[PDB]
């Protein structure tokens, strides 16, 4: 049977969210991309180069006009009449607007894509934007964090195909599976927390016993998504279990609310 | 049109003018133009970075101890490179000795950020200019068993195997949906692989998407998630607890015996399946070993990495050679000193930036970034872009240069400085790899042997990954359990005004970050990255980069079809985020 | 010494006595004495459980919604079908009916576990019958390659992974240090492959126990660990939630995509791995598909198992087929009914129990277990048994009958009743098995054919386990979530006095938990359990169990060696610790 | 060079501690087996039965008396003068006693060679009693647990070859690096006890949002072990993680402290 169709794009961005993707445990992206999906562009992974890269975007978007699924990466700039970003000799927001007019829903990805990431941190040189600033007449899917976890991504992937629906969202559009719960809802930490038992300085004892990162600047309490219960990489880790705060990085503006070791 | 004459080539912008604009199978945003005469030889290169996101701008007025964090964003690729380098510049300004363990455990990140980077370009980007997919639906099965247990011990060889593997690729095909092999350039003249090669490949292909995301559960353990981990200054944040009450909220034993499962996975992956495929396209591809030189025969840089001594940085201490060569004089390798204001500089020139003289090169400690977007008299239109201005500003990477010297940096640059520095396991390796290939030690200045390279380094960093980590499990044994140091972790015990560089050998090659702290804050943060050199635009007096010049001299078969000029570029692992940031 | 006859066979005990205690490579303790006579031939034999814990006394007066924690701990090996039992049971007395997701879940587990304990009693149980693991060290390398590729598309084939294997077992061995390979029976002239035979079953051992470990990650997911995981009368505590807020905390679309993911690897090696390699066995073993006969071809039993419909566990439910025969009449496969007096009944004439009058049958309702160690003499004393007197009492294990019939269980036992019931897939399995291999199907009911069979249902369960992940997901796409009822959790919603029965198809045969509360506690619980049936010791007719039957005539090569005993008791899998409970 | 001698031994027992080790994910059980120790008597695994098995044992007791270590799973009962479990004939207290003489060191895998398990439970029929009141002058490392986590069992075995000594323990003989802390003070439901957020029913809305399990019975706050932390079957998930309360597997005593489902 026919797999649907996917058009991955890439504005400004550092990849991290294409090589979360690849991380993913199950299922493999291998199986992902071979069974369940039809990746049909993607910049990172494809053969075709240069105008035989564009040839494949014209004829797919053509091709499947209104059925394709349009994944982003990053975000475009406004500054410089958008040639912070270029792409085929034109402003990326250009493709970007192509892209998104033949599509039938867009994912996200990442907090380049949903919020402005890095690139948007003050003073912002680029003008840097996210996906839904710029494209207002699509449904989009918010999938943040930087980047989202990989088996996340796999499963957001999964449920839309097995169940032929996009997931049910939060206000911000954000998945209610992964994002409904904030991260210190969920911490295997949170005894300590309560005990006020806290890390005071780097490989203190506390800091040898597992204690809470608040003090530390942990900004658990303030964000959204799955990484204490779902976990990292096969379930390995995540930044409280291998002894940082978390970031913040699944929120909008995370880089400019402070420094990352002020306490929330 | 015109013609002028650098580093031993003739550049000539007479003639049909070719684009590849998007450069896919690299990480971020690359266009390339080329000029090809009449014998479908190129004459003119042009390497443009098309992206740009001001980190350095970002980063001013932000605590130092935050911007590793920032700058690990640079990239996810190479993830984790510029968050260490940051930790280094920090600790460098400041004058912060870290303990063993965390010098330690910073190698072992480096060590798995290389084994994964390099085996993953090796496959996934690079592998399809050298395997043709396409002709893999024509091996027979028996026959390609046969090639594979030839070649390698590596269990996974059966002619049901490699069967298997074919139907799954007949199944994709079927329906027409060829997903990432649409429109490729399969059935190209320079596929030169048999169908049985092919077959093999592809299926390592296949294995190594699948395994390269068991290597980063080393940086999942010690730095909470791949891509992009923690870190800190002073450090690292994963504090260790092997015998004690609370073990189960630290690095302890548990957490060590899945390190030391993934090392051992990792070298076992590399040597039987990365190395044995890396030396059969070499076999199968010898007219490679003479195209692509570039700059490889002349001027190769590296600032050196995985410093085993802590907190020393010399040569005594630095696993990973570095030195310079220039002139073509290998016989002569030059000591690197970063903060020496007359050797490494960035030129703007020719890219889209702002200086008060752009006739002159400037050091880091005084680089400027203000960006300018004017690419002038192109053909098209200023968002509209049908073909570059080289003679004017033509990209978003500065052009770094090393005593004013246009250099090539990465795995054959390394190599290079290694080799003829007299490092013995370097020597050995080199020699047993060229002479498997009946070819001359010059055969590995070309774009076979960055290729060739890359395997290599990928199987010494995975011995390095064993050193590193029985190093580490010494100290535990003798007690010694130390993660961070923190008696400069607060700004008041900071000096006022201080600077400092960080630098180490990230996957592409030499990186460096030069910081300034004033009362508290970033006041300068430059950042010159691997990609950056070898990216680079033209300088001052026409110089050309290491693409560019890799490029040129190179015969199309085909002009429409750049199989050529993407394995030239691929070769060199292309990082377009990192070469802007 | 004494004679007389019983379902066909002379039961002697004149001659020399040998005794094997203890039997490794099983669960538990036993001990096992034949005599032999002039000819080694086994005329008598004697099947003893040497392990007691009264797991049905201290169920006494627990609350039944906790009984099945306790009664899991009947056994770790088997782990999760006591469980199973129990809610089962409880639920029978109570009237509690589950939802249709929380009964697939618990096919999903008793399908994983089958798949789990038939795989590593193949391998680390029975396997060092059949594979000579010394004679390995005197393989070809690519003669192994070649044999393994003749039989399966499995990957893992090559001559350097062989030469690997034997390396590591040549080093292994050449410091003595032999460990589990100890003073075996290499060289024994029953052992019958091929140096490359011996060399493919050891890698296909060390691939086995570590792949085993995988299988079990389904019960991780839905009963929080393995061994031992949780259930719930009423259902499973493993709640779902796909798509609304808290997913995170629940079975959501990540873990129902890591048990996919299980269920196809478990599969593959299923597939490709242990039934090739069982089928390989059978080929250079045939003479022992008329060895071990026993009662096989006289009298099996099946309860059934894996109800399709939720809360039905009748016929038209039952995945797994049961019924029974006897007096070898295969053309009458006869309805079993747990609750009727006149059908299973245990018997202790000849174990260390106390009864009443110990010349009747107790069926477990009324069953009673009042321990009572009294083995009479045994030429030595009460705490030196140098041989049993099996004209007395002679074991832990109790004695069920069927009807008064001594019966078979387990993979053999239920394929016969599915065979004969004309269960059009397991017609057509066994006879292609058995046409493969050129035999008879008589040669089914025999050590070799316990075998088979155990590999087939292998086979079977992996295939059961995608049907039923299937069937969750066809409920949570149509909204139908719910995996437990509470309207009965309370005890005062519960009858005063009621009793019930709880039945499945373990790994190794038919088990039973009658269940009796009053007053809110456990009044009874008595457990008839697989290897209960098989290693059953006498009644006070002198009729003989399964273990008895299956050695009686056995030819013994070497008496001092023996391994004709140990592969027909490891072809039934003892389990000894469910046998006493 | 040499590996250590290990004899492993088993009295009453269900067999779930070395069903357990097998699982280990991280080292394999094979590489444990294979380059880490020398398990030169184990009747679960091994080659010989009955008098090549027996021969095994003495002749091991004797050429490493001293120097082995004993590993012990299950227990001896005391009633019938020890005949609820016999082997060669006889009471398997005399084989324990046999083999401790001569052991270095002796662990006590899972709570029923730690401190008795199920066979222990009122009323106790076989007087089953635990390791430590029967051997009494040699280490004995108490790693309780029923059964103890996997990857804890192969972590403490490589503790002891790497670092060439035992673990250091609490006053009970636990080892400190897994037992010092309870399950409840690294259990990701935490936030929710703390909130008084309890699931009340099976599969309530509490329940499938991932609520605490305190009103279910969950003995994690009386417990100590490394399943909220250190987690089941590489990782994979825990008790508690998978809906179900802790039933306090690793405390002595812990069938016997009411019903698992009435509250701590
Ligand atoms: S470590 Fe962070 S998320 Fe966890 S309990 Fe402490 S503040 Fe909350
Ligand atoms: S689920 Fe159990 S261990 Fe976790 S917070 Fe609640 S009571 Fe404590
Ligand atoms: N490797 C890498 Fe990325 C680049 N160029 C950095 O630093
Ligand atoms: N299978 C199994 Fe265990 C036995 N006999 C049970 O029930
Ligand atoms: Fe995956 S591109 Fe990486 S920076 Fe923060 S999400 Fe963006
Ligand atoms: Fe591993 S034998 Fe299983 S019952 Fe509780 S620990 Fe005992
Ligand atoms: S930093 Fe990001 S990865 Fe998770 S723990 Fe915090 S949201
Ligand atoms: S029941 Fe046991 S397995 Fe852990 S979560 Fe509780 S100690
Ligand atoms: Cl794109
Ligand atoms: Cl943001
Ligand atoms: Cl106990
Ligand atoms: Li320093
Ligand atoms: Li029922
Ligand atoms: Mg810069
Ligand atoms: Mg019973
Ligand atoms: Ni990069
Ligand atoms: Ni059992």
């Amino acid at each position: 049977k026919p797999r649907i169709p996917v058009v991955w794009i890439h504005g400004l961005e550092c990849t991290c969210c294409t090589e979360s993707f690849i991380r993913s445990a199950h299922p493999l992206a291998k199986d992902v991309i071979l069974s369940l999906i039809s990746l049909d562009y993607d910049d990172t992974l494809m053969a075709a180069a240069g105008t035989q890269a564009e040839e494949v975007f014209e004829d797919i978007i053509t091709q499947y006009n209104g059925k394709y699924i349009l994944a982003v990466e990053g975000n475009p700039p406004l500054g410089e009449q958008g040639m912070f970003c270029i792409s085929s000799g034109r402003p990326f927001i250009e493709k970007l607007k192509r892209a998104a007019a033949g599509a039938s829903a867009i994912i996200a990805w990442g907090t380049c894509a949903s919020w402005g990431c890095v690139q948007a941190a003050r003073p912002n040189p680029t003008q840097a934007t996210p996906i839904d600033k710029v494209i207002t007449d699509k449904p989009i899917i918010k999938v943040p964090g930087c980047p989202p976890i990989p088996d996340v991504m796999s499963a957001i992937i999964t449920y839309m195909v097995t169940f032929d629906r996009l997931p049910d969202v939060d206000r911000m559009g954000r998945p209610l599976m992964f994002y409904g719960q904030r991260i210190h809802d969920k911490c295997y930490r949170r005894a300590h927390f309560d005990a006020g038992e806290f890390v005071q300085s780097w490989d203190d004892d506390a800091a040898r016993k597992g204690y809470c990162l608040y003090k530390m600047g942990c900004k658990g309490p303030t964000t959204y998504n799955a990484c204490s219960s779902t976990r990292w990489n096969d379930g390995v880790s995540f930044p409280i279990q291998s002894g940082h705060g978390c970031l913040g990085c699944a929120e909008n503006g995370f880089w400019d609310r402070g420094s990352f070791y002020s306490r929330v | 049109s015109t013609q002028y004459e650098t580093q031993g080539y003739t550049i000539n912008n007479a003639g049909r003018r070719l684009v590849v604009d998007p450069i896919t199978r690299i990480q971020g945003h690359m266009r390339c133009e080329v000029n090809i005469n009449d014998q479908n030889v190129i004459t003119n290169a042009v390497s443009c970075g098309t992206m740009f996101r001001g980190l350095e701008i970002i980063l001013q007025g932000r605590d130092p101890r935050d911007a590793w964090a920032f700058v690990e964003r640079i990239c996810g690729v190479c993830t984790g490179v510029h968050a260490l380098a940051s930790v280094y510049a920090i600790e460098d300004a400041i004058g912060i000795k870290v303990p063993d363990n965390a010098n330690i455990i910073r190698n072992i990140m480096l060590a798995t950020l290389w084994c994964h980077d390099h085996l993953v370009h090796f496959y996934q980007l690079a592998g399809m200019d050298w395997i043709d997919v396409l002709d893999a639906l024509k091996a027979d099965p028996r026959k390609t068993s046969e090639l594979a247990q030839s070649l390698s011990s590596w269990p996974k060889s059966s002619p049901g195997y490699f069967f298997d593997v074919q139907n799954r690729l007949k199944k994709f095909v079927e329906g027409g949906q060829l997903g990432i092999f649409r429109n490729g350039y399969w059935g190209h003249p320079q596929y030169k692989l048999p169908p049985e090669a092919n077959l093999m490949g592809f299926a390592h292909y296949l294995e190594a998407l699948d395994f390269q995301r068991e290597i980063v559960k080393i940086h999942a353990v010690f730095g909470g998630k791949n891509p992009h981990p923690n870190w800190i200054v002073g450090g690292m944040p994963c504090a260790i607890n092997i015998d004690e009450s609370g073990a189960v909220g630290a690095v302890n034993m548990e957490r060590l015996n899945l390190v030391q499962s993934i090392i051992t996975r990792t070298a076992d992956f590399i040597n039987n399946v990365m190395i044995p495929d890396a030396l059969a396209i070499g076999q199968f591809n010898k007219p490679w070993s003479e195209i692509g030189t570039g700059l490889s025969d002349k001027c190769v840089l590296s600032y050196g990495a995985f410093p085993d001594i802590a907190n020393d940085f010399g040569e005594k201490s630095l696993l990973m050679p570095g030195g310079a060569v220039i002139n073509g004089d290998f016989n002569n390798v030059l000591p690197v000193d970063l903060v020496d204001p007359q050797q490494v500089q960035e030129f703007v020139d020719h890219a889209w930036y702002r200086y008060p003289n752009d006739q002159v090169g400037r050091h880091p400690f005084d680089g400027i970034t203000d960006p300018w977007y004017n690419p002038g008299d192109v053909k098209g239109s200023d968002t509209n872009i049908q073909q570059l201005n080289e003679q004017e500003r033509y990209s978003w990477i500065k052009a770094p240069r090393w005593r004013g010297n246009a250099m090539e940096v990465g795995p054959l640059a390394r190599t290079l400085i290694a080799y003829h520095k007299g490092d013995a396991a370097t020597v050995e390796s080199v020699d047993r790899m060229m002479s498997a290939l009946n070819l001359p030690l010059s055969g590995i200045q070309s774009t076979l042997g960055r290729i060739l390279c890359r395997a290599h380094e990928a199987q010494w960093a995975a011995g390095k990954l064993q050193y590193f980590f029985d190093k580490l499990m010494t100290n535990l044994k003798n007690g010694n359990l130390a993660t961070a140091s923190t008696e400069k972790w607060e700004p008041a015990t900071w000096p006022t005004e201080c600077r400092g560089v960080g630098f180490t050998e990230a996957p592409r090659g030499a990186l460096g970050h030069w910081a300034a702290i004033r009362d508290g804050k970033i006041d300068l943060y430059q950042c010159v990255v691997p990609t950056t050199w070898n990216a680079s635009p033209r300088d001052p007096k026409g110089q050309i980069g290491a693409y560019e010049a890799a490029l040129m001299n190179t015969k199309m078969a085909i002009p429409e079809q750049p199989l050529e000029i993407l394995r030239t570029l691929h070769s060199f692992d292309p990082c377009l985020a990192c070469s802007t940031h």
